C-alpha cells in the first residue's frame, strides 16, 4: 500500500493532535435508546 | 416542679440547656410570634387604620396579630405552659427582647404570678446561675418604648408611601430614620460631585550620610513659603534648583512617644473594626456576632457601654500576668468612659472565657473564628501597658528649599504585640543617627503629581460612625438602617462604598422640602432621646406619640395639596434631542423606582396622542482600583465629564453600542445633557442567564400574566422558554394542554401540561403569581390520556407503579434524548427506571 521504509516516533504537539481530529467531543452522552443513534 | 424557659433562638436554647439541666424545659420561640398586620387578609381612614392596625386617633389601639405558621408554635408553647408551673422569659437584653417577652406573656396569659423575666449578658454558667437566682419582673416601660418606635415607623411608612406614589412614583417607600440616612448619603454625593480637584506636585530626595547610611526625605518649603508647584514645568525647575543647591541637616529633633490600646468594642466600633481589618460589612458582622453570642463565646453584641465587670477585669489581668508578665500588666486597670447617655448597665463586647482561643471554636465557621479573634485581641489589648516609641525628625536645607524626614522606632510593644497593625505606616521606618548639624551627600530626586482628594465616600462602617456621631438610631437599629437603605432602592453599595441613586436624590429633595421637621437631624436625635426617656420612665409613650403624630399630620395635610398651593413638586422632566423610535419626537430623561430611563413626552398626552415608547439605560459602573489606594476615588472623580452649565460632575449611561449618554449630577434641577458617539457599554435585562437555542444570544428571566418565563435579549428573536420544578429552564410548549381537574397544592390554581427539550412538565395557569410547577405522575397522565396530544400518548402506556408499589413520574434522559419513567420515595429517586424501546416499555435499576 504505502510502501513505507521505516517508522518514526516522537512527542505529540497539541497543534498536531488538533490537526488530526475532525471535531471536539464535549458531552458524556454515548447513544440514544429511543432510536439507536449517537 | 418543672420550669419552662422560652428563648428566641434554637441555638440559644441549646446553649442555655447546657447550663440549666433536667429541672428546666427550654422551648425556642422562633422570632416574633405576634406582630402588626402585613397582608391584605370616611371609609378611607377606616381602611388606612385597618392596614396599619394602629389607630392613632383612638388612643393607639393596636390590633396585634399572629402570623401564618406561628400558630403551631403558639399552640405548643401554650400546652407546655399549662404543663409548667413557672414560665421564664429569657429573651435578649434589649428592647426587642422585652417586646418579645411581653408578646409571649400576653398570648399565654396568667400574667401576675407565673412569669419571671430573666436577664443575662452572656450565656455562661455563672451568668445564667446569677440570672435565674433572682429573676426580674417584665419591664413594661421598655416594651412601651419599643411599641412607640414600631408605631412611629408604621405611621410614617404607610401615610407617606401613597403620597410618594401619587406625586413621584409607585413602588416607593419611606421611613423615619431611613430617609435621614439617605439624606446623609445624598449630601455626601452632592459634596463629592461639586468637588473640582486641584493639582499639586511634590518632590522627594535621596541622601547618604558620611557614615554611609541612607535617608529619604520630602521637600516642603520654597523661599520660606509652602512648596506646592502647580504644573510640570515649575516642578522641573524646582528639581533643577534643588540638584544645584547643597544640602545640610540644619535641624535635629527627637522625642519619646506612647500609644494606648483601643477601648473594648461597642457595637459601632466592632462594625468599623470588622470592616477595616476583615472586610466584613454590617450584615455579616452582626450575623456572626449573634452566632458567637448564641454559642456562648462572647457577650451581647448590641451595646454602647465600654464598661467591664470586675470578673472580666480580674480574668484578663490574670491572663496577662501569667502569659505576658508584669511589664505588660500594668500597675492598675485601663479605664474607658462611654457616653453619659450610654447603657452603662451593659458591658462591652468581650470574650466570655479569655482562655478559649479562636482556633478552639470547633463549631464556628472560619469567618466567625476571625471575628472572635478580633474581639479577643481587642479585649486583651485594652488592659495592657501602652506601647513605647522613640521618634526622630530631621530637617535639611539647600538654597531656597527645606526638606523633612520623620521616623519612629519601637522599643516596647505590649498592646501592639497582641494587636498588630495591618501594614507599616510611612513613619514606621528607621532614620539613621545623623548628628545635629550633620552633612549629607546626594542622590537623584523624584517628582510626583497629585490631585486633591474629594470627601471620601461612606463605607457601611463609616456611615454607622456618622449615625453614632449625630445620634440617629441606636445599637439595635444600625444594621436595620444599613440594610433597609439598600433594600428600598434609594442607595446602592459597590466597591464597599456607598453610592446614591438618582431616585434617592429626588425623594430626599421632596422630603426635605415638604417634611423639613421630620428630616432634620436634630429632631431625629431629639426623638431618639425621647424614646430613651420613655425607657427610663422619664416620659409617657402615648404623649410623645401624640405630639409626633400631630406635627406629622399637619405637615402631611400641607404636603398633600397641589403644587401651586405648595405641595410636593412632581418628577419634573428634562429634555434632550433624540428621535423616539415610534414617533421621532425629542426625548427626555426620567427616573423611576426601576432606575433611570429615556421617555417620550407623549406619555403625558391623553390616549389619542399618547406614546408609551421607552428606552432603557445601563449606568457605567465606577471600577475603583484597590491598587491606587487613596487615589482610587480621586481618579474616579477625574474620570467624569463636567456639565457645561455648571461645575457639577456628570454621570454616564449607555444607550446604544454606538452611543453613550452623560447626565448632570443635579438632574433634573440641572438640564445639561451630552451625547457621544464615543460610546462605552450598555447591559439590557437580567436574571438566570440562559443561551437561546434559536440564535445563541443571552436569555433572561421575566414575569407577566402568562408566567415567570425566560426570554431572549436579541430584539430579532422572540423565542421564550419557561420555569419548571426539577430543572433550571424549559423550552416553549411544543404541545401545551390545560387540565382543570388537577388542582394546585401550594395555591388555589389549576395545572397545565407543557413540553420542551427540558422534558414534559406541569405549570399553574396564573403562572407569575402561582409559580408552582412539578413533573407529572404516570397515573395523572393516564387519568387525562384523552387530552394528551398524539405523541404524548405512549407516556400514559408507561408502567404506573414500580415493583415496590412506589408511584412513578416522567423524566427526560438528556444523555439519550428520550422520555423515561422513574419512581421516588421520600422525594428521593428509588434508583428504578423504565424506558421506551419502540412500543415496548422496559424496566430496571438506574
Ligand atoms: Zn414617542
Ligand atoms: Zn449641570
Ligand atoms: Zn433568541
Amino acid at each position: 500500500t504505502e510502501e513505507f521504509d521505516a517508522i518514526k516516533i516522537a512527542l505529540a504537539s497539541p497543534d498536531m493532535i488538533r490537526s488530526w481530529s475532525f471535531g471536539e467531543v464535549k458531552k458524556p452522552e454515548t447513544i440514544n435508546y429511543r432510536t439507536f443513534k449517537p | 416542679g418543672k420550669a419552662l424557659v422560652i428563648v428566641e433562638s434554637p441555638a440559644k436554647a441549646k446553649t442555655i440547656n447546657k447550663y440549666l439541666g433536667s429541672d428546666y424545659v427550654v422551648k425556642s420561640s422562633v422570632g416574633h410570634i405576634r406582630d402588626l398586620p402585613t397582608s391584605g387578609s370616611k371609609d378611607e381612614r377606616g381602611a388606612l387604620v385597618n392596614r396599619m392596625g394602629v389607630d392613632p386617633w383612638h388612643n393607639w389601639e393596636a390590633h396585634y396579630e399572629v402570623l401564618p405558621g406561628k400558630e403551631k408554635v403558639v399552640s405548643e408553647l401554650k400546652q407546655l405552659a399549662e404543663k409548667a408551673d413557672h414560665i421564664y422569659l429569657a429573651t435578649d437584653l434589649d428592647r426587642e427582647g422585652e417586646a418579645i417577652a411581653w408578646h409571649l406573656r400576653e398570648v399565654i396569659g396568667g400574667d401576675d404570678a407565673r412569669y419571671s423575666r430573666v436577664v443575662f449578658n452572656e450565656i455562661t454558667k455563672n451568668a445564667i446561675r446569677q440570672a435565674f437566682n433572682k429573676p426580674g419582673e417584665l419591664n413594661i416601660d421598655r416594651v412601651n418604648a419599643q411599641q412607640a418606635r414600631r408605631f412611629m415607623d408604621r405611621v410614617v411608612g404607610y401615610m407617606v408611601s401613597p403620597l410618594l406614589w401619587k406625586k413621584i412614583a409607585r413602588g416607593l417607600s419611606a421611613g423615619r430614620v431611613q430617609s435621614v440616612a439617605v439624606r446623609l448619603v445624598v449630601e455626601r454625593e452632592r459634596e463629592i460631585k461639586a468637588f473640582v480637584p486641584e493639582e499639586f506636585w511634590e518632590v522627594d530626595a535621596s541622601t547618604t550620610t558620611p557614615s554611609g547610611e541612607a535617608l529619604a526625605l520630602q521637600v516642603t518649603h520654597q523661599n520660606d513659603k509652602p512648596f506646592r508647584p502647580v504644573n510640570k514645568e515649575q516642578t522641573q525647575a524646582a528639581v533643577s534648583l534643588l540638584e544645584k543647591a547643597r544640602y545640610s541637616v540644619l535641624e535635629r529633633e527627637d522625642k519619646p512617644t506612647t500609644s494606648k490600646p483601643g477601648a473594648p468594642f461597642i457595637t459601632s466600633t466592632l462594625q468599623q473594626a470588622a470592616s477595616t481589618r476583615l472586610g466584613f460589612g454590617v450584615k455579616k458582622t452582626m450575623m456572626m456576632a449573634q452566632r458567637l453570642y448564641e454559642a456562648g463565646y462572647i457577650t451581647y453584641m448590641r451595646t454602647d457601654s465600654t464598661n467591664l465587670s470586675q470578673d472580666a477585669v480580674n480574668m484578663v489581668r490574670g491572663y496577662i500576668s501569667d502569659n505576658f508578665g508584669k511589664k505588660y500588666l500594668p500597675e492598675s486597670p485601663n479605664q474607658y468612659a462611654s457616653k453619659e447617655n450610654s447603657q452603662e448597665a451593659h458591658e462591652a463586647i468581650r470574650p466570655s472565657d479569655v482562655n478559649v482561643m479562636a482556633e478552639s471554636l470547633k463549631d464556628m465557621e472560619a469567618d466567625a473564628q476571625k471575628l472572635y479573634q478580633l474581639i479577643w485581641r481587642q479585649f486583651v489589648a485594652c488592659q495592657m501597658t501602652p506601647a513605647k516609641y522613640d521618634s526622630t525628625t530631621l530637617t535639611v536645607g539647600a538654597g531656597d528649599f527645606r526638606l523633612k524626614a520623620r521616623g519612629r522606632i519601637l522599643r516596647f510593644d505590649g498592646w501592639t504585640k497582641v494587636m498588630p497593625a495591618l501594614r507599616k505606616g510611612d513613619e514606621d521606618r528607621i532614620l539613621p543617627a545623623v548628628n545635629k548639624g550633620d552633612a549629607l551627600t546626594l542622590v537623584e530626586l523624584t517628582p510626583a503629581q497629585h490631585f486633591t482628594k474629594p470627601p471620601a465616600r461612606f463605607s457601611e462602617a463609616s456611615l454607622v460612625k456618622e449615625l453614632e456621631k449625630r445620634g440617629i438610631g441606636r445599637p439595635s437599629t444600625y444594621a436595620s438602617i444599613i440594610s433597609t437603605i439598600q433594600d428600598r432602592g434609594y442607595v446602592r453599595v459597590e466597591n464597599r462604598r456607598f453610592y446614591a441613586e438618582k431616585m434617592g436624590e429626588i425623594v430626599t429633595d421632596r422630603l426635605e422640602e415638604n417634611f423639613r421637621e421630620l428630616m432634620n437631624y436634630d429632631f431625629t436625635a431629639q426623638m431618639e432621646n425621647s424614646l430613651d426617656q420613655v425607657a427610663n420612665h422619664e416620659a409617657e409613650w402615648k404623649a410623645v406619640l401624640d405630639h409626633f403624630f400631630s406635627d406629622f399630620t399637619q405637615q402631611l395635610d400641607k404636603a398633600e395639596k397641589d403644587p401651586e398651593e405648595g405641595g410636593m413638586r412632581p418628577n419634573q422632566m428634562v429634555l434632550t434631542s433624540i428621535d423616539c423610535p415610534t414617533c421621532g419626537r425629542k426625548m427626555g430623561i426620567r427616573t423611576a423606582s426601576t432606575g433611570v430611563f429615556l421617555g417620550c413626552s407623549g406619555y403625558a398626552l391623553p390616549p389619542k396622542e399618547r406614546c408609551k415608547t421607552t428606552i432603557n439605560l445601563v449606568p457605567e459602573n465606577e471600577v475603583l482600583n484597590v491598587l491606587e489606594g487613596e487615589d482610587a476615588e480621586t481618579n474616579a472623580l477625574r474620570a467624569k465629564r463636567r456639565c457645561p452649565k455648571c461645575g457639577t460632575a456628570m454621570d454616564s449611561y449607555l444607550i446604544d453600542p454606538k452611543r453613550k449618554l452623560h447626565v448632570c449630577g443635579n438632574n433634573p434641577t440641572c438640564d445639561g445633557y451630552e451625547i457621544e458617539e464615543g460610546e462605552f457599554r450598555i447591559k439590557g435585562y437580567d436574571g438566570p442567564i440562559v443561551e437561546c437555542e434559536k440564535c445563541g444570544s443571552e436569555m433572561h428571566l421575566k414575569m407577566g400574566r402568562f408566567g415567570k418565563y425566560m426570554a431572549c435579549t436579541n430584539e430579532e428573536c422572540k423565542n421564550t422558554r419557561k420555569i419548571l420544578r426539577n430543572g433550571e429552564v424549559a423550552p416553549p410548549k411544543e404541545d401545551p394542554v390545560p387540565l382543570p381537574e388537577l388542582p394546585c397544592e401550594k395555591s388555589d390554581a389549576y395545572f397545565v401540561l407543557r413540553d420542551g427539550a427540558a422534558g414534559v412538565f406541569l405549570a399553574a395557569n396564573t403562572f407569575p403569581k402561582s409559580r408552582e410547577t412539578r413533573a407529572p405522575l404516570v397515573e395523572e397522565l393516564y387519568r387525562f390520556r384523552d387530552r394528551l396530544p398524539e405523541k404524548l400518548r405512549y407516556l400514559a402506556d408507561a408502567p404506573q407503579q414500580d415493583p415496590e408499589g412506589n408511584k412513578t413520574m416522567v423524566r427526560f434522559s438528556r444523555k439519550t434524548k428520550q422520555q423515561y419513567v422513574s419512581s421516588e420515595k421520600d422525594g428521593k429517586a428509588t434508583g428504578w427506571s423504565a424506558f421506551y424501546v419502540d412500543g415496548k416499555w422496559v424496566e430496571g435499576k438506574k
